């Protein structure tokens, strides 16, 4: 149920940053608005100013999360599918990769990380082979509609967020005022 | 029925059951006030009651029982304690004593205790019979308190680096020397977190003095464990109750082998209440100040220890410098050899502004070795050989940026020996 | 205070002023100003805003020390413990209030008049305020105004109150005042900001340049 | 019944005496409170009981009689001594008196003295004719005071390079200069391990004048010898009293041709104490130091001398320098003219964490030539030589990793010889 756990981990992660970018769009149309007018309104448009930033804030903060839950359930899936085609063919994979890999139990800890890197470059080559004839390739069948419904890569409107990045203190600053804003909407 | 859960919650649900129970009138007044209305009203309808709370002798016997969540403040809620009670009992001040209360008579407004039920978390004749903390023979502080939160939250790098700087351990004293706007609140509040986090546990204690009411609720709200924060609105004679109280408190929860961690803020300002509010001797020092008008201060301090059977009593404490007023770093300078560990928290970092500002070269702690293991005495010393030459600044932003990456202080050491 | 400067009080200022001037005895003082913070206290607890600017903490402080009976223990100067009671209460009065409503006290204190109680008030109300603005004589010396102490006044949380680009600005600007004496820098400050229209305008031409 | 075994024993006294008559309430009162209380129980059947201490005298002959294992104490169950008995009995301060008491009546509470069995360990009117202290002719260093265990302990090199740097004689006046984090404290209990294993005939007595609680708790039960200290949370006035009843029971002891050795931690404390309890006397010097504050202490720390008629009076006493404060240089030079034997301690070797950190450069004793024999003499001599050219790290490290296969220092002698 690992699968389902980081799948709906991510439909919630997507939900909540598209919630929090359609309150960033919201406020920023209340700021245009209220910048339009001839009404000073000057703490009105400071504390406009501070809920605009705080949004686009979180909103950097979803669109991470939900990028490192992209990257999560596509490790998980990518480790199954091997698990699994590996328990169905790991003497195949094996009568091939065997001559420098018969004594592995035997061997030391760095002469077992020797033959890692020796097994390293021959995938290196074995995939190269396929990305040189490179013919169109399609999902697993097992998982082939979760993985289309999180797709090849995230959103370019999460990762585009997400590029620039803040220093621990502005983080911590961020969230006692978006945790501040959120109790004074409470009350 | 216990009022303590009436205290605890907001005025307004109170309120809600003022006009549901038959109140006539209860719109303006205290919150003290509030529940007196509210425990006279049910004595009067005969429901049964319950009380509980912290109790204090005064010089003639007549003994009060007061609330932490009121922060001691003298009201109508505290419960009269008659000298019989006292006498029959053997009991002191600061005894958490809970029970059966009843309602005050003719002649007489404060509410009395019919029978105790329990007394320190304990049996009453179990409590009786208990050692005297000034009669436990101390030691040193075997036991270490790791700050460290263990999530990499991105506040986790003051604990890290306060690891680093100076181990926490049970019984021990503590200097904070810092200038004025250095980040102090913030590094107790911190400090309050990791020990709720790490040692639920241990009774966590926070002691204010004269801070501002929006600094002494938002201590309130952010750390789960009790504070008691007098105000500057209030008299140093206030101020002298509750640290009293505080410490003394303290020192009986440590002889029922509870181990006793308090903070405070400031030392200095504490040292000058007492100045202020004892008569003066006739011998009077540099910046207003008298050695019997000072010896409590030091008195205070110097009750951390740690107890040989069990339990312990470790203070933590902040010391203001550069603040224009002489006695203040006299009473500095007189307390270099008082505590068994010190930090600094130089002020070049602070204009530097690079977070967080303590001075790592100047801070330390004596007797390592009876603290922690082995392989981390080997570890920190490396630290320190590598981080003693060149300045303080650079050397700040050194250790936070090799701590960034790093998720534990493992990863720390093994990335160090591993380069 | 003088007439004169109440009279200016009123017709300047939109809303209402209350001002007790030196004619009548200190206790007209100590029941205004009680009555006052009062009123201000019943005002904020309805969910309004209530801004009062003071002048002074001095003037107040005598007041209540000269009202009050001697409690038999004096300080320096000949000020009460008690005394100064009140007067740190009606100071610590102010609070900001999630609930509704909010309190602010902008209050001015006198230094160096010549007296000694004066400055015991000064060292006693240094740490109770949250925000400070310093004023300075030398400066104001060479008519050059306002004669405001840039570099020792400030204020303390400023960064949950209000956006961060313009604390970014700030803060370069802090960088690139401390150095130099007050005086020169409060003349650099005002020739900066004559050209300019908004401080934003200033902020970015201090930016680009 | 004497009070020393009922003193000395931990608190678990205290309940078997709950059992032996049943007090009615004796769980929670100090440690005072509880041998008064069970002292006056046992007296109220009749039974004799003994009493023993130190005697002082007031401004009018209001005689105290204190306890040594308790640091003196000024409470109720030190013993009254009338001006009557102080003539009768022809005894001065200091004097360590025993003998029965008398349980008080009505319009007293000290307890008084009836009788006396022994004065100074010595028959009663044997003391009567005893030679002051004052008016015995002071003598050198004669009889040398070996610090070597002999038993090879890990830590016996310490005190095996002690003994190479500067040997301590018998009255020998001695300064320690070990700036805060030297390792000066377990030096000196080192050292009192190593007077109480060589020379177990001559009494051991050291005192810490101001001292935090926690090492000074533990030198009770590391030493052999009694330890007599004050810590700091009490005033600048029980320092002095103490460091008098000291200084009287030591005079006292060596007036009956007995050997003493005072350990002292530290004169500068003890110096900062006599300036802060001594009036002003209009002439200050620099760092707020006064003539007679600095003559106050030199009185206590002038006592050190040999008497040829019987037994010697040794004092060994370190210094604090380089604390951030600069009359505490101020006194160390003053204070630099009147030891004949010296020793440093420095800081860099500190950091270097090589020790013991003693600066044998800087290091010495003033004409060792009558203290030590000739030959040992020439070997030290030698040393000295082969010391002096190269720095003090290094030479410093070179003696301690040459003293490690070695078992004695003899055997390091010839060890050097042959290489
Ligand atoms: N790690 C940090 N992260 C963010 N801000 C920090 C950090 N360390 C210090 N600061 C900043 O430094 C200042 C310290 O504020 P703080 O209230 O803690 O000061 P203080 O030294 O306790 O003094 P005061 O009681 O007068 O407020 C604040 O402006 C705070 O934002
Ligand atoms: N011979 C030694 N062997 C091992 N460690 C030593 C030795 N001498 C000093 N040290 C180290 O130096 C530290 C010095 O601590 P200690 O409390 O003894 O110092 P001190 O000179 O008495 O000064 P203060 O207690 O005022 O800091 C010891 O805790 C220990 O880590
Ligand atoms: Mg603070
Ligand atoms: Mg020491």
């Amino acid at each position: 149920t690992a699968l389902q756990q980081a799948f709906d981990t991510c439909q919630n992660n997507k939900a909540a940053w598209l919630q929090r970018k359609n309150e960033l769009a919201a406020a920023e149309q209340e700021y245009l608005r209220l910048l339009s007018g001839e009404g000073r309104n000057v703490s009105r448009l400071d504390e406009l100013r501070n809920i605009i930033e705080v949004r686009k804030w979180q909103v950097n903060q979803a669109a991470g999360r939900y990028i490192r839950s992209h990257e999560a359930v596509q490790h998980i899936s990518i480790r199954d599918r091997l698990n699994d085609f590996m328990q169905q063919h790991g003497t195949a994979l094996a009568a091939a990769l065997a001559p420098e890999l018969m004594g592995y139990s035997e061997l030391t800890a760095i002469a077992r990380n020797c033959a890692i890197q020796r097994a390293t470059d021959a995938l290196r080559e074995a995939l190269l082979s396929w990305l040189a004839k490179g013919e169109k390739i399609n999902y697993s069948a097992q998982d082939s509609d979760i993985l289309t419904t999180i797709g090849f890569r995230p959103d370019v409107a999460s990762v585009d967020d997400s590029r620039e990045k803040f220093t621990p203190a502005q983080n911590m600053i961020f969230s006692r005022k978006s945790a501040q804003l959120a109790s004074r909407q409470s009350v | 029925m216990n009022l303590t859960e009436l205290k605890n919650t907001p005025v307004s649900e109170l309120i809600t059951l003022g006009e549901n129970m038959g109140l006539e009138n209860l719109a303006r007044m205290r919150k003290q006030d509030i529940i007196f209305a509210i425990l006279k009203q049910h004595a009067k309808s005969g429901e049964d009651i319950f009380g509980d709370g912290v109790l204090e002798i005064l010089q003639d016997g007549f003994g009060f029982l007061r609330s932490a969540d009121s922060s001691y403040l003298a009201g109508p809620d505290d419960i009269y304690v008659s000298p019989s009670q006292i006498r029959r009992f053997n009991l002191r001040t600061g005894d958490t004593i809970s029970g059966k209360i009843r309602p005050p008579k003719e002649g007489e407004r404060y509410f009395a205790l019919l029978k105790v039920n329990e007394v320190n978390f304990d049996k009453p004749e179990n409590a009786r019979n208990k050692i005297l903390f000034e009669n436990l023979t101390p030691l040193h502080a075997n036991s270490r308190l790791r700050m460290e939160r263990g999530n990499g939250s991105t506040e986790d790098l003051t604990a890290r680096v306060l690891d680093l700087a100076s181990p926490i351990g049970r019984g021990q004293r503590g200097l904070i020397v810092a200038p004025p706007k250095a980040g102090k609140t913030m590094l107790l509040q911190n400090i309050a977190q990791s020990i709720a986090y790490n040692h639920p546990d241990c009774v966590l204690m926070v002691l204010l003095i004269d801070e501002r009411p929006e600094e002494v609720t938002e201590m309130q709200r952010l750390v789960k464990g009790e504070v008691v924060a007098s105000t500057f609105d209030e008299p140093a004679s206030r101020h002298v109750q509750v640290a009293e109280m505080v410490i003394e408190k303290a020192k009986r929860l440590v002889e029922h082998k509870k181990d006793v961690i308090i903070l405070l803020d400031s030392i200095t300002r504490l040292a000058r209440a007492y100045n202020t509010v004892v008569p003066a001797s006739g011998k009077v020092l540099t910046g207003g100040v008298d050695a019997n008008a000072l010896h409590r201060p030091k008195r205070f301090f110097g009750a951390a220890r740690n107890v040989e059977e069990g339990g312990s009593l470790t203070i933590i404490a902040t010391a203001l410098i550069d603040t224009g007023s002489k006695m203040d770093e006299v009473i500095y300078e007189e307390f270099k050899g008082t505590g068994n560990m010190e930090l600094h928290l130089s002020r070049k970092i602070a204009e530097k502004r690079v977070f967080p500002a303590i001075d790592y070269n100047r801070s330390g702690t004596r007797k390592e070795e009876l603290l922690t293991t082995q392989e981390e005495l080997q570890k920190m010393w490396i630290l320190r050989k590598i981080i003693h030459p060149m300045g303080e600044i650079d050397a700040m932003e050194f250790l936070i940026n090799k701590l960034a990456m790093t998720k534990t202080n493992d990863d720390f050491f093994e990335m160090m020996k591993r380069s």
